[PDB]
């Protein structure tokens, strides 16, 4: 279904 | 304390922009493991340090049925790895893409697994998982919850104790972290929320493509459910779900005991879920130790300073 995700830090 | 020569490299299970997670064998035992080897480059030049160690120093220090343990963590002169428990049931992303929904009960079933992670992480050791996602959650062989990734977790958490940092996963923020506000470990239980919901409604409970628009639906739209949903669901995800985390379940004093208490989970007994009495709704059919078909297709197919204290063997 919906497109895989990216973690991230500021 | 061993070293790269201890290991045969077999299967590619991910790559990422730090480096790549590798199946390995273990030449001296004939154990199967997951094997994360970071470029030392990368991480300085990309700033990733504190999160390498924060992940060294929380699977050191956790010991948990449902959290990947740490067999080793060593370094050479230009890599650093983590010898890891490998999950061959791939991630919830994979399953869910495939399925497209989740039943209840199945839901049930990772949600209490998932639960006794987050209680243990909260109430011992002080920690905040804080990047809770399909991605992040695997099976192991039996069907069981594993949980991957602590490299954006907090220490030193203890109740109230209130964070700053912007982290995560977009789609996964809380409310309260896309405020710039101060925020404590409910974060962990909108998390939670999120991930259940897609895996009962078979979508995330707010999307956008674009961040700002995705960020502006978590903030301001007030949820929606499919109207096949069962009302003890409904509630468990309302209760997730709010806004508010001084109103979301598991934002008072009691934590992950507030949702333990739960109609939704009426039937659950929580020493069970720890001692892996309950049956997996799906047992994962590998065939060997090597069978990788619960991983993208992409990956399976083979395609400086020192740190101080980075080095670590399990013990007994
Ligand atoms: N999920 C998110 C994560 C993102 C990522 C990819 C590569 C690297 Cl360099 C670091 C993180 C990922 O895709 N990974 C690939 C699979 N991998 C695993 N697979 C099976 N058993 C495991 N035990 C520990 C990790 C692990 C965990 C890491």
């Amino acid at each position: 279904g919906r497109p895989r995700t990216t973690s991230f830090a500021e | 304390r061993v070293t790269m020569n201890e290991f045969e490299y077999l299967k590619l299970l991910g790559k990422g922009t730090f480096g790549k997670v590798i199946l390995v064998k273990e030449k001296a035992t004939g154990r199967y493991y997951a094997m994360k080897i970071l470029k030392k480059e990368v991480i300085v030049a990309k700033d990733e340090v504190a999160h390498t160690l924060t992940e060294n120093r929380v699977l050191q220090n956790s010991r948990h049925p449902f959290l990947t343990a740490l067999k080793y963590s060593f370094q050479t002169h230009d890599r650093l790895c983590f010898v890891m428990e490998y999950a061959n049931g791939g991630e919830l992303f994979f399953h869910l893409s495939r399925e497209r929904v989740f039943s209840e009960d199945r839901a049930r079933f990772y949600g209490a697994e998932i639960v006794s992670a987050l209680d243990y992480l909260h109430s011992e050791k002080n920690v905040v998982y804080r990047d809770l996602k399909l991605e992040n959650l695997m099976l192991d062989k039996d069907g069981h919850i594993k949980i991957t990734d602590f490299g954006l977790c907090k220490e030193g958490i203890k109740d109230g104790a209130t964070m700053k940092t912007f982290c995560g996963t977009p789609e996964y923020l809380a409310p309260e972290v896309l405020e710039d506000n101060d925020y404590g470990r409910a974060v962990d239980w909108w998390g939670l929320g999120v991930v259940m919901y897609e895996m009962m409604c078979g979508r995330l409970p707010f999307y956008n493509q674009d961040h700002e628009k995705l960020f502006e639906l978590i903030l301001m739209e007030e949820i929606r459910f499919p109207r096949t949903l069962g009302p003890e669901a409904k509630s468990l995800l309302s209760g997730l779900l709010k806004k508010d985390p001084k109103q979301r379940l598991g934002g008072g004093s009691e934590d992950a005991k507030e949702i333990m208490q739960h109609r939704f989970f009426a039937g659950i007994v929580w020493q069970h879920v720890y001692e892996k009495k309950l049956s997996p709704p799906f047992k994962p059919q590998v065939t060997s130790e090597t069978d990788t078909r619960y991983f993208d297709e992409e990956f399976t197919a083979q395609m400086r300073p020192h740190f101080p204290q980075f080095d670590y063997s399990a013990s007994s």
